[PDB]
């Protein structure tokens, strides 16, 4: 019958992350027990994964690293931490994983991706960009 | 051939010059001129007076049977006298025609109101005196809506500024919300866009 | 050579517009009378 | 040319009024209605796992505006305010002198988030693909401060997303 | 010390509570609404975050200023955030709440929700994409994770 | 509001913004549609139907809904006519008025489509409208996505 | 969908529809993300020779309203338009 | 060494050139002082010891950038300094009705407000302003007032 | 990218608050966002490329993805030709 | 010129008696539903400037639609159209004191 295949599905998902424990951890970490083909992974540590039997939206995901920049990323994850070069396939902007398509290399470009920094020490203060426009006079130091 | 302009309907423009003219003549003692837009479109224009009994003709079935107020607005223009020109939209739907009627004001004018005649204009009305400062003699109940209650000046008037003269802000002191003069952190920046050169020699004013 | 988003040649396949609401149920005689029936049966 | 919703008259026989009958009593429409929920309920859910799983989107996307570089490095932008022109919220202020090389670049270039519309002008003006809408969309800030972008915040965004601008704008510079 | 450990558990404890249960408000004046209704839909439901919109301002914990804030509307809205029971946040959404938008320049128009009620997360977009504001509600989440309520009770 | 999540992907396939998109200007539309867009588009129509007749069974005809609608907010064709009303509202007293067919804009002349038209002029009326409208756009994207002519988007 | 055949036949039974045949959710049928790079035509007046502008300037066409009656200085009843013809019913269902 | 000249009408994005740290902003009379300070267009830099949920209120008193909030902790100097380091006006309204375990009277009246005033004096604050009860007395017999006195003193 | 004598990274503009200056206090708990790369300095990395005709034009590179194509004349030896919006810069050989 | 409600000063001043004395006894109720802090004295003394304000008028026409203004805000009163903000926005509280001698203006700013 169908549902002996799918419990053992359900057994083949506990199976592929790992065993027990690693199922329960992707199921505390990303509510999901999807096991599906791992297309890479960037520097970061972030696991990027397709399954594209499952429908437009969920072919592809992303399991996010546990340490990303000095953060512990175990438990607070966003949207954020995804590196520029794998978000146009995660968001389904492209369908050629940067693997197979690599970014071009430019020298300005940043080589380490930063989340979001708001509410850190590292968040953004805005500031003038332009210079003193009127100078004013300096008095003399000498009695007269 | 010539795909980029627009296809001319001349047998509409004949229509409407026509009908023009039979308004024309049934109420010339409103009527002060009719003229077609090339774009067929009709204007009959209109001493203040008559807004309720050409309005009124326009809608009973002498051969027009404009039922419906498209819409009801004034344009401000400050040169002229009467700075408000009140204008009326009306569609016909037995004749799937709509024509445009138009009158002035001043300030301290007021113009009789179109309730009684097309009942649409209640809210058209009220709008055009809280924006522009005209007051419709007769209407069932003037009163602001589009604007705070509080509201002094009539904004769209070419003369109240975009940003207005108060700004509110909530204050802690008297545990209220609070006007206050109006004090742009960035002054809206004028930009002076109009060439310097003719653009259309068609529409050119006389010297003078 | 011209490349746009144009229909495919022959155009797309014709897209259902109507309203399908089925016809489903028994009759009413046969309702009741099933009802009937089994409080017929359910008294004996 | 026109349908007639509704003007439908019921039948009277005996068969059509004891249907009816039946439906007003035995609730058979209700039953129908509730059918419908019950195989919605059996139907797979189209909710997507965020974060883990992004909703799509097409190279055209409009999000955090990010002032671009030439291959070289050189900023792209010269200075034109061709941008602060048809900005329709007036949320660009540029200002520009000449540098030490000579170049005609921007002293300050702000772009405040809390006023612009994300209408996508700009990036359809700039005469050399300076300020283009990067994909960006998650960029949410916990003061209204953060928001008010500077030369340097649009120029690091620039190059922390450069390298999917680029191959964003190659998917659709054709179409442009 | 035992006591600072106790009082971290149990400030974790109640942050994760309300963090994991937010009750936004149904509160939507303009287009805004329409892409907060879209997270509400079924691609991005909030109710899976423990996010769900209770109309009641005393049964609510944050409030969405989804739309552009007009002078007349201001008073109602400073009105309902009174009458929100505490701890409460505010998360502005649309360029015209954070700072006015395209009507900042308009004399009925408050430029910026932040004048009239504090704001905690400011949701840029214009509207703001449904992901986005999921992402600055899950950012209010972390935000709540970070306070320590408790820890500066028992430092005092 | 799945369906409109499909739809606003479609907006955003061609301008970029899910809602409150630029497309549409004065000498035509901004941008050609990107490659692909058009048999995306038959993929959604070809099933929409579908979703509408799960909504029509849901609603329309349920006591209850019926109960809530059927003789409220009646309004008289001439009273419609002269408080200014307009589409359904007009259409649902009866009256047979559409812009579309009676003054076409664009190309509305070159398709094909039936106006709903109402019997009573109430709130169920104008539901019965609303739900045809939408199957007769169906019907009017089925045409124009068969007979999209080559060339070019905007006045040369 | 991933559906037994059992939850299809008790969704379907359910629905009074084959919901199988259409589905609300996405799959492969979805047009590829990566397309092949386009070429847009160009248009009318993109020609090298009989293109000035003169011939197609739109805007410069355009005149002043034609005044018709001006106070300022038998005959058959007009009306603005023709009447409206009535409607007819459409063929494809005439009653919903 | 922070000289602002006056700019504006007075409003809320006028620029009065009072840069100004108000210690105990979240009081009841700062609630008020930074109000006005903030409808005056002075810089506010608060120094808050709570959580900044507290602190949240007095954000729309200021327009955009004028109120700063900085966390310091009231026995450590450095913290005095860096949040009176470019302010020309120091407000001191550090003050407890009742005592409390980690903080005593004497800690809140004495110590606080004299390394606050001291600290000012370093940095080159030029006015300060310190509050204490008119009751408040060398020889008053409540401890918190005679504490008061001591710090006006010590101030 | 220099350092102030406050301690402040100066910007590509120059920009860098004074002693004197409060603005300074914005960033006191904060950072300074200041972009390392500068324009300048990777504008004159750049080798100058030598072409033998007198007119010479620049696109900015990739076509349709670069600048408006401008000509620049290089008949000068003195000073080489550098691009207006590019900043490429361009001589004559010898 | 045409009469918008009078034909003569005396008229739209008989109107202008009316608007006061409605605006008189209104201001007790406003006070007592609005839940003002303001005295019953101190509201009608607002009144009485508001009044005095438009005094220099010598036009019916411009006394009249004064007049027609002056209930359109009295009818917004007498409801509770107006909130406590709208009511209060006559006391200028919030706002600090302009001085108005010319030692005063030329030490604040460069305004006329
Ligand atoms: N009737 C009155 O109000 C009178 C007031 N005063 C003085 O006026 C000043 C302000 O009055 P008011 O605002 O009403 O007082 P509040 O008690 O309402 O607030 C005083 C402020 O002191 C701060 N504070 C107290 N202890 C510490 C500490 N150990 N470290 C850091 N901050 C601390 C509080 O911050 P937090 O809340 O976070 O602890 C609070 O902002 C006080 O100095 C008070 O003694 C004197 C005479 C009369
Ligand atoms: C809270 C209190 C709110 C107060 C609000 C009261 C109002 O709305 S004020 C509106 C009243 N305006 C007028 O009456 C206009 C009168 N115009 C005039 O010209 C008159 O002064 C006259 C005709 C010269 C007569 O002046 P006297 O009353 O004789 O001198
Ligand atoms: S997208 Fe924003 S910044 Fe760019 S032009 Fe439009 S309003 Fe201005
Ligand atoms: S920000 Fe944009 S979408 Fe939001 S309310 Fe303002 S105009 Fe509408």
């Amino acid at each position: 019958m169908e549902l002996v295949q799918v419990l053992r599905r359900g057994l083949q998902q506990v199976s592929g992350h790992g065993g027990l424990r690693g199922y329960l951890r992707v199921l505390f970490r990303a509510n999901d027990v999807r096991v599906g083909t791992l297309v890479g992974e960037d520097k970061y540590g972030n696991k990027y994964y397709e399954d594209n039997k499952q429908f437009f939206g969920r072919h592809r995901w992303v399991i996010y690293t546990t340490e990303m920049n000095g953060r512990d990323t175990f438990w607070d994850v966003d949207g954020s931490m995804v590196p520029p070069e794998w978000h146009r396939w995660l968001h389904c902007m492209t369908d050629d994983p940067p693997t197979t398509k690599p970014p071009t290399a430019r020298k300005y470009i940043w080589t380490n991706h930063k989340f979001n920094v708001s509410g850190t020490p590292q968040q953004y203060v805005p500031y003038s960009t332009t210079r003193k426009k009127i100078q004013e006079w300096v008095p003399p130091s000498t009695p007269y | 051939t010539r795909p980029t302009i627009r296809p001319r309907n001349d047998v509409v423009h004949k229509q409407l010059s026509a009908f023009g003219q039979y308004v024309a003549e049934i109420l010339p003692k409103y009527v002060q001129q009719v003229q077609v837009s090339c774009f067929n479109e009709l204007e009959i224009f209109i001493h203040p007076d008559g807004v309720i009994p050409v309005l009124t003709f326009l809608r009973d079935h002498t051969n027009a049977q404009f039922k419906s107020l498209a819409d009801l607005t004034a344009v401000d223009v400050p040169t002229r006298q009467n700075r408000f020109e009140i204008v009326y939209n009306l569609l016909s739907l037995r004749f799937n025609s709509r024509i445009r009627v138009k009158t002035y004001t001043d300030e301290l004018t007021p113009i009789e109101s179109s309730v009684t005649v097309y009942k649409a204009a209640n809210w058209y009305e009220r709008e055009i005196w809280d924006m522009f400062g005209v007051f419709f003699a007769n209407h069932p109940d003037l009163r602001r809506i589009l604007t705070d209650y509080g509201f002094e000046g009539h904004p769209f008037r070419k003369d109240f500024p975009l940003s207005g003269y108060v700004e509110l802000r909530y204050d802690d002191e008297v545990k209220r919300v609070v006007a206050e003069p109006v004090e742009l952190a960035q002054e809206f920046r004028k930009f002076d866009l109009n060439s310097p050169w003719e653009a259309f020699p068609a529409y050119r004013q006389p010297p003078e | 050579k011209v490349k746009q988003d144009m229909p495919p040649p022959g155009g797309y396949g014709p897209i259902d517009y109507k309203r399908n609401l089925p016809r489903r149920g028994l009759s009413g005689y046969s309702m009741f009378a099933v009802g009937i029936g089994t409080l017929l049966f359910g008294y004996w | 040319t026109y349908k007639f919703v509704n003007m439908r008259e019921p039948s009277m026989d005996m068969k059509s009024v004891t249907d009816r009958a039946a439906q007003t009593l035995l609730w058979t429409e209700l039953v129908r209605g509730l059918g419908m929920t019950l195989s919605y309920l059996f139907r797979e859910p189209a909710t997507i796992n965020y974060p883990f799983e992004k909703g799509p989107l097409s190279p055209r996307f409009r999000g955090e505006h990010a002032l671009r570089r030439y291959p070289s490095g050189e900023e792209r932008c010269i200075a034109c305010k061709l941008c602060e022109a048809v900005c329709p919220a007036q949320a660009i202020t540029i200002e520009a002198e000449p540098r030490a090389d000579g170049s005609r670049r921007t002293t300050r270039y702000d772009i405040d988030m809390t006023k612009c519309i994300y209408c996508g002008f700009c990036q359809e003006a700039c005469p050399v693909d300076a300020i283009v809408e990067g994909p960006n969309f998650e960029f949410s800030t916990e003061t209204h401060e953060e928001l008010l972008y500077n030369k340097e915040k649009l120029l690091n965004n620039g190059d922390k997303w450069e390298a999917e601008i680029a191959a964003n704008i190659q998917a659709d510079y054709l179409y442009r | 010390s035992r006591g600072e450990y106790v009082v971290a558990k149990l400030d974790d404890l109640v942050n994760w509570a309300r963090r994991s249960s937010l009750w936004p408000m149904t509160f939507g004046l303009a287009c805004c609404a329409v892409e907060m209704m879209h997270m509400a839909a079924p691609r991005y439901d909030m109710d899976r975050f423990g996010v769900v919109f209770r109309a009641s301002p005393r049964q609510s914990d944050v409030m969405i200023v989804a739309g552009t804030l007009t002078n007349k509307m201001a008073p109602a809205l400073r009105k309902v955030y009174d009458q929100m029971p505490e701890p409460r946040y505010v998360v502005s959404m649309g360029s015209c709440a954070n700072g006015g938008g395209y009507y900042h320049y308009s004399y009925s128009v408050v430029r910026g929700c932040d004048r009239i009620v504090p704001v905690d997360i400011y949701v840029p977009g214009c509207p703001p994409t449904a992901e986005a504001l999921l992402y600055g509600i899950l950012q209010l989440q972390r935000k709540i994770k970070r306070e320590k309520r408790l820890r500066i009770w028992y430092r005092r | 509001f799945e369906e409109r999540e499909k739809m606003f992907e479609f907006y955003e396939r061609v301008s970029g913004a899910r809602m409150h998109a630029a497309y549409i200007r004065p000498g035509g539309v901004h941008q050609d549609l990107p490659l692909g867009l058009l048999d995306d588009i038959y993929e959604f129509s070809k099933n929409f139907s579908f979703r509408i007749d799960e909504l029509e069974e849901m609603l329309t005809n349920n006591r209850i809904w019926r109960n809530r609608t059927v003789d409220i907010g009646v309004v008289t064709a001439e009273d419609a006519l002269n408080y200014g009303f307009s589409g359904v509202m007009l259409r649902g007293s009866g009256i047979q008025w559409d812009l579309r067919k009676t003054q076409p804009y664009d190309v509305y002349d070159q398709v094909e489509f039936d106006v709903p038209i109402g019997s009573r002029g109430d709130c169920y009326d104008r539901y019965l409208c609303r739900v045809e409208e939408m199957r007769q756009s169906l019907r009017i994207i089925s045409q124009c996505l068969n007979k999209m002519p080559p060339g070019e988007i905007k006045v040369d | 969908a991933s559906a037994t055949r059992v939850i299809q036949l008790l969704r379907n039974w359910a629905s009074g529809r084959d919901l199988q045949a259409k589905l609300q959710l996405r799959y492969q049928e979805i047009s590829k993300r990566t397309q092949p790079p386009p070429k847009l035509p160009v248009g009318p007046s993109h020609k090298l020779s009989n293109n000035y502008y003169c011939t197609r300037d739109g805007r410069r066409e355009a005149m002043p309203p034609s005044i018709v009656m001006s106070s300022q200085k038998e005959k058959k009843a007009v009306t603005p338009a023709p009447p409206i013809k009535r409607w007819e019913l459409s063929k494809d269902q005439p009653y919903l | 060494h922070h000289a602002l000249i006056p700019h504006g009408k007075g409003g809320r994005s006028s620029v009065s050139g009072i840069v100004a740290t108000v210690f105990g902003a979240t009081g009841f009379l700062g609630r008020y002082v930074v109000n006005h300070l903030g409808r005056m267009g002075s810089q506010v830099i608060v120094p808050y010891r709570c959580e900044p949920y507290d602190t949240m209120h007095l954000r729309p008193m200021g327009d955009l950038g004028q109120i700063i909030f900085m966390e310091w902790n009231g026995k450590d100097k450095d913290s005095i300094r860096k949040v009176v380091e470019h302010s020309n006006v120091v407000i001191n309204l550090v003050g407890r009705e009742w005592e409390t375990k980690n903080f005593d009277f004497e800690d809140v009246f004495v110590k606080i407000p004299h390394a606050i005033a001291q600290v000012s004096k370093e940095a080159g604050v030029e006015k300060l302003i310190h509050i204490s009860h008119l009751n408040a007395d060398i020889k008053s017999p409540s401890r918190y007032l005679r504490s008061k006195a001591v710090g006006e003193k010590e101030v | 990218v220099r350092t102030s004598p406050t301690g402040e990274k100066v910007t590509h503009t120059g920009q860098a608050y004074d002693d004197g200056d409060y603005r300074r206090v914005r960033f006191s708990d904060r950072q300074k966002e200041v972009n390392e790369n500068f324009a300048i300095d990777l504008i004159a990395e750049q080798p100058v490329s030598e072409v033998g005709s007198r007119v010479i034009s620049c696109d900015g590179g990739g076509g349709a993805l670069g600048h408006p194509r401008v000509y620049i004349n290089l008949d000068k030896e003195t000073k080489t030709g550098t691009c207006g919006y590019c900043g490429l810069q361009f001589r004559q050989p010898h | 010129v045409k009469p918008i409600f009078s034909r003569d000063m005396n008229e739209a001043k008989r109107r202008v008696r009316e608007l006061y004395r409605a605006w008189y006894r209104e201001v007790p109720n406003t006070v007592h539903l609005f839940q003002l802090d303001i005295s019953v004295k101190q509201g009608r003394d607002k009144v009485r400037e508001m009044f005095m304000k438009n005094a220099h008028v010598t036009d019916p026409r411009v006394v009249d639609l004064l007049v027609i203004k002056g209930k359109m805000e009295l009818e917004e009163t007498i409801n509770v159209w107006k909130q406590r903000t709208h009511i209060m926005r006559f006391f200028h509280e919030t706002e600090a004191p302009r001085p108005t001698d010319f030692l005063s203006k030329f030490y604040v700013g460069h305004d006329p």
